[PDB]
């Protein structure tokens, strides 16, 4: 009687949704056709006899990815008319997907959301995935969040956004729409998790020893993180954690809800079994700055609160004996007004392996969600990138001619300045 | 600055000697002193946004 609905918008969102939906189907024993040859109820729904239907909706204005989905092996799984598709792409223009073509599509998506919500009885909250540096992704994510915040109100929404890397970039105009989308979801999303690609590339290179990774390898790690986060809702555990038990433990103030994640262990089968993978060493590896899932240095800032999930055969006393060691270290310092900052969850189900993938099978794993003061650097560098081109009003004509006003750029800049001032104000000791 | 405790007669003799060296040898026997002038320049208030 506990449910959650995941929203996938944009090319990156759909490509990570595919990645998480192989993993969930594999973890619950459901074949790609949707047929089994009481834990499924969190992500799926029973049709009365036979197949299961995911509680997910796919959105995009550009039809190529959806058409690829509707012809692959998973054509029989998803309901045919929840893969909403458009005709014309926003083409990396934020104003397009927020004012011009997204408005005519958003009504169908909201109707689908209502039709899925009326089925659930214990709706925990929503999940949303969107790559920020694109037109349709950021614009439609902003519009959907704004509609949901007023249609439903206090229901919790979680956002797994992928911000651009510090120096590596695929587009040339992504700072503009990244800043605008951050403006939009700052006052509209309860949790936002950092996911830039460069850090995960470094993780793959160093640990998985892959020298030529593709997007699928990144999306599989993201899917594993999602599964670790939501395992506690569908498996028995000695110390459970619910989604609604987050803003009471990781969010000191309503404005501050951007945090960065990490995962451990990450190791290949060729050298995994030569070492014992004790809980102490994995919880040490999880706190290593080089294993952050976002390219930010935690040594440059304080910690505010750490929520970290275990799964497997871990014993609570071993967890406490390792939290003490971390509190001992002099290179990791917490904020003054937080004496204890750890929330611990323990689950029994070990992580599942996907055949043909990178990760091996292990009995212990740890996933941490940590809120730290050091996150302000990404905001500062994105702001610096934005200012350089906004000084000469470059690329603005592509946005003014799509219905957006001239002054809309300035207030996003002011909100980022306010956020950066707030992060500095919080981190000073009393 | 008038800090050199020199008789005026020697001050004139030294200036005449300096002018002679500057005309004949293109060199000054007087050491150049720095004069700092405060100048007020306009800068745009480029908003550091
Ligand atoms: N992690 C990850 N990021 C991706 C992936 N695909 C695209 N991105 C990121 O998404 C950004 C651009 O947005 P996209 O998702 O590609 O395109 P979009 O969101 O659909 O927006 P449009 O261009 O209007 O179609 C790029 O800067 C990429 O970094 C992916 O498969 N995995
Ligand atoms: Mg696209």
């Amino acid at each position: 009687m506990r449910e959650v609905i995941s929203i996938h918008v944009g090319q990156g969102g759909i490509q990570v949704g595919n990645a998480c939906w192989e993993l969930f189907c594999l973890e619950h024993g459901i074949q790609p056709d949707g047929q089994m040859p009481d834990a499924f109820n969190t992500f799926f729904s029973e049709t009365g006899a036979g197949k299961h239907v995911p509680r997910a909706v796919f959105l995009d204005l550009e039809p190529t990815v959806i058409d690829e989905v509707r012809t692959g092996t998973y054509r029989q799984l998803f309901h045919p008319e929840q893969l909403i598709s458009g005709k014309e792409d926003a083409a990396n223009n934020f104003a397009r997907g927020h004012y011009t073509i997204g408005k005519e599509i958003v009504d169908l998506c909201l109707d689908r959301i209502r039709k899925l919500a009326d089925n659930c009885t214990g709706l925990q909250g929503f999940l949303v995935f969107n790559s920020v540096g694109g037109g349709t992704g950021s614009g439609l994510g902003s519009l959907l969040l704004e509609r949901l915040s007023v249609d439903y109100g206090k229901k919790s929404k979680l956002g797994f956004t992928i911000y651009p890397s510090p120096q590596v970039s695929t587009a040339v105009v992504e700072p503009y729409n990244s800043i605008l989308s951050t403006h939009s979801l700052l006052e509209h999303t309860d949790v936002a998790v950092m996911l830039d690609n460069e850090a995960i590339y470094d993780i793959c290179r160093r640990n998985l020893d892959i020298e030529r990774p593709t997007y699928t390898n990144l999306n599989r790690l993201i899917a594993q993180v999602i599964s670790s986060l939501t395992a506690s809702l569908r498996f028995d555990g000695a110390l459970n954690v619910d989604i609604t038990e987050f803003q009471t433990n990781l969010v000191p103030y309503p404005r501050i809800h951007f945090m960065l994640s990490s995962y451990a262990p990450i190791i290949s089968a060729e050298k995994a079994y030569h070492e014992q993978l004790s809980v102490a060493e994995i919880t040490n590896s999880a706190f290593e700055p080089a294993n952050m899932m976002a390219k930010c240095d935690p040594r440059h800032g304080k910690y505010m609160a750490c929520s970290m999930m275990y799964r497997g055969d871990v014993v609570p006393k071993d967890v406490n004996a390792s939290i003490a060691t971390i509190k001992t270290k002099r290179t990791i310092q917490f904020v003054d007004w937080c004496p204890t900052g750890f929330k611990v969850g323990i689950n029994y189900q070990p992580p599942t392996v996907v055949p043909g993938g990178d990760l091996a099978k292990v009995m212990r794993a740890v996933c941490m969600i940590s809120n730290s003061t050091a996150i302000a650097e990404v905001f500062s560098r994105l702001d610096h990138k934005f200012d350089l081109m906004y000084a000469k009003r470059a690329f603005v004509h592509w946005y003014v001619g799509e219905g957006m006003e001239e002054g809309e750029f300035s207030e996003a800049r002011e909100d980022l300045a306010a956020l950066e001032k707030d992060y500095e104000e919080v981190g000073i000791e009393t | 600055k008038g800090i050199l405790p020199m008789k005026e007669s020697f001050k004139y003799a030294y200036l005449v000697l300096n002018d002679l060296f500057q005309e004949q040898l293109q060199f000054s026997i007087i050491e150049p002193k720095s004069a700092t002038k405060e100048v007020v320049k306009a800068q745009p208030l480029i908003g550091i946004t």
